[PDB]
RNA sequence: AGCCAGGAUGUUGGCUUAGAAGCAGCCAUCAUUUAAAGAAAGCGUAAUAGCUCACUGGUCGAGUCGGCCUGCGCGGAAGA
């Protein structure tokens, strides 16, 4: 590791890859090629599943293209599709709306094994505590 | 903060680091970058972890004064800047080298390693314990003994002695 | 802990009474039980720190005339129309 | 009180000639130097100059303080010797020195040409860098600030004689 | 600069300083903080 | 008080969000990494920002901070 190069985060869903009018000339005007955003992408992306939001470092030099190591996916997002509603905040704390509990988001915690700063397997669990409690979510640990 | 109080508390903890403590490292820090935590923190993630401590506390009059745990030649080990690096549970072995190779690195100063306790003296940097649990150093330390050390001198003459 | 030195009035009246609080002290009074009344003058500064301490209107108090330790309670105390200063107290023989 | 407790240590090889309340310190360079004091008193001995107040003065210590830091620039003036740098920026700009006085050319409808003054001197290791050295800590000041005058740095694309230590804030026009 | 009648420094690199028989505020920051009559 | 350092990760937080990844916005402010590090201070971004602040370590080495009660002064203050 270093410190600052090139790198951004801007998408909406794996579902659909190199989108034009969400980003278009925005997702990429320094050394990323519009065009080139859904070769080195969906090499990895159609090779487990698309739906989840996929952000990115953006390793830029001077050669051309650029590289993209990915990781993990947000933890919030996980609420439309393993949780409840298809929105997320909305009305916040006026009114108990969702109830998530200590079952589940385990194995959703569990994932992340090169993402997480907590050696404590144990620790790295109330991280993502909050990342379902960012809209209103009781927890029934 | 706090005042005498929270003074002591840091010690009696911070010492009984070094008096329960496994190993022990001091680590001057000029330049102290926050990857610095995110290193030995990360060489704690899959390899070490919470059994490891370095709090910044060259607080001197305190982490010294409040070695009554028994820590001589310490008062030589008090100069300057110094980041110490204290162990509890696992072997005194990796902790040792996870700065010897970061600061090598560059990632800060090392304090040249001024050495610390354990032994108890001065410094000089050696390799006694990262040995450990790699014994097939001694399995490749017998040397064949009859026979690699054979097989190097018994029969090195003909590759090196038809002149 | 409460202890306050004083010394017996010699003189009493609004002018008297003004030239204390001129002199940094104040004009003290002291009743209760079959013992007859005390004029006495306190300091201000002194005593103006002892009445910040709510402590100091709960717990009783002690006075010293001359040498001799009275010892009463903070009955009533008359504060300055507008700024922080003492105007004077009362004290209780209790 | 405090820069005014402190020393001074005169490094061996500088005179200090102190002649009742004038103070005179010459050494490897730097042409002397001998400045005055008043509320304060200096006093030499040892290998040192120390500076306390003077009873009756009210101005004492406060005097005193910029005594020791004045005697004490004095010291290092004629030591190390002083610091400068200037740089010219914008197209079009650069200096010259051809001599003890400098020539500037900032977009005027003329060359410049400032004159250096005594005990200090410049040289333009570029077209666009003034670096002057003196021993006078209170004059190379004063000829930076001069010369750096002449066309101050415009808050915008930032052209004009800098420094080095600058800050140049340099903002965007009204919206359209 | 401003000449308010109260001058109050504005800013955290606001100084307020006496030249002369004027105090001033200094502000490093913002030049909008200068002042003077105070 | 200077001067030397650092100021992350879940977390680009989701969100009335055209796009929002701390700061026109909503509501939330919880938990980790540790010596400290706020979903939070500032400049101000096509959006990343880059660079800097509370707070902690180092250097230095004796004071330092702001209210209170009082005395005397400063600005505020231009005219024939
Ligand atoms: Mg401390
Ligand atoms: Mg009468
Ligand atoms: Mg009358
Ligand atoms: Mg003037
Ligand atoms: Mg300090
Ligand atoms: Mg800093
Ligand atoms: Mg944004
Ligand atoms: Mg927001
Ligand atoms: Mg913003
Ligand atoms: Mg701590
Ligand atoms: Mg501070
Ligand atoms: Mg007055």
């Amino acid at each position: 590791a270093k410190k600052v190069q090139a790198y951004v985060k801007l998408q909406v869903a794996a579902g659909m890859a190199n989108p034009s009018p969400p980003v278009g000339p925005a997702l990429g005007q320094q050394g990323v090629n519009i065009m080139e955003f859904c070769k080195a992408f969906n090499a990895k992306t159609d090779s487990i599943e698309k739906g989840l939001p996929i952000p990115v470092v953006i390793t830029v030099y001077a050669d051309r293209s650029f590289t993209f190591v990915t990781k993990t996916p947000p933890a919030a997002v996980l609420l439309k599709k393993a949780a409840g509603i298809k929105s997320g905040s909305g009305k916040p704390n006026k009114d108990k709306v969702g109830k998530i509990s200590r079952a589940q988001l385990q194995e959703i915690a569990q994932t992340k094994a090169a993402d997480m700063t907590g050696a404590d397997i144990e620790a790295m669990t109330r991280s993502i505590e909050g990342t379902a409690r960012s809209m209103g979510l009781v927890v029934e640990d | 903060m706090a005042l005498n109080l929270q003074d002591k508390q840091a010690i009696v903890a911070e010492v009984s680091e070094v008096a329960k403590g496994a190993l022990s490292a001091v680590v001057a820090d000029s330049r102290g970058v926050t990857v610095d935590k995110m290193t030995e923190l990360r060489k704690a993630g899959r390899e070490a972890g919470v059994y490891m401590r370095v709090v910044r506390n060259t607080l001197l009059r305190r982490a010294v004064e409040g070695t009554p745990f028994e820590c001589l030649k310490d008062a030589f080990v008090g100069p300057t800047l110094i980041a110490y690096s204290m162990e509890h549970p696992g072997a005194a072995a990796r902790l040792f080298k996870e700065f010897a190779k970061a600061n090598a690195k560059f990632e800060v100063k090392a304090a040249a390693f001024e050495g610390e306790l354990i032994p108890a003296s001065q410094i000089d940097r050696l390799a006694t314990l990262p040995t450990y649990e790699e014994a097939i150093a001694r399995l490749m330390a017998t040397m064949k003994e009859a026979s690699a050390g054979k097989l190097v001198r018994t029969l090195a003459a003909v590759r090196d002695a038809k002149e | 802990m409460f202890t306050i030195n004083a010394e017996v009035r010699k003189e009493q009246g609004k002018g008297a009474s003004r030239r204390l609080r001129a002199a940094n002290k104040f004009p003290a009074i002291i009743y209760g039980g079959k013992e007859a009344p005390l004029a006495i003058e306190l300091d201000h500064d002194k005593v103006m720190n002892m009445q910040a301490k709510a402590e100091f209107y709960s717990e009783v108090l002690t006075i010293v005339v001359d040498g001799k330790e009275i010892k009463v309670k903070a009955q009533d105390v008359q504060r300055h129309p507008y700024k922080p200063k003492l105007q004077h107290i009362d004290f209780v023989r209790a | 009180s405090r820069v005014a407790k402190a020393p001074v240590v005169v490094p061996a090889g500088v005179d200090v000639k102190i002649n009742g309340q004038v103070i005179t310190i010459k050494g490897k360079n730097g042409e002397l130097t001998r400045t005055l004091n008043d509320a304060v008193e200096v006093k030499h001995a040892d290998n040192t100059l120390t500076f306390g107040p003077r009873d009756g003065y009210a101005d004492g210590w406060a005097q005193a303080g910029t005594a020791r830091a004045l005697l004490n620039s004095m010291v290092i003036g004629v030591t190390e010797g002083f610091t400068k740098k200037l740089q010219l920026v914008g197209v079009g700009y650069r200096a010259a020195v051809k001599g003890n006085v400098i020539n500037l050319s900032l977009g005027f409808s003329h060359p410049v040409d400032h004159q250096l003054p005594a005990g200090i001197t410049a040289e333009c290791p570029t077209q666009t860098e003034i670096v002057l050295k003196g021993a006078d800590k209170q004059v190379i000041g004063q000829v930076a600030a001069d010369l750096r005058a002449y066309r101050r740095p415009e808050p915008y694309k930032g052209k004009g004689v800098r420094y080095a230590d600058e800050v140049v804030r340099t903002k965007e026009a009204k919206k359209k | 600069m401003k000449v308010r009648a109260s001058v109050k420094k504005l800013c955290r690199n606001c100084k307020i300083v006496k030249r002369d028989g004027v105090i001033r505020v200094i502000c490093s920051a913002e030049p909008k903080h200068k002042q003077r009559q105070g």
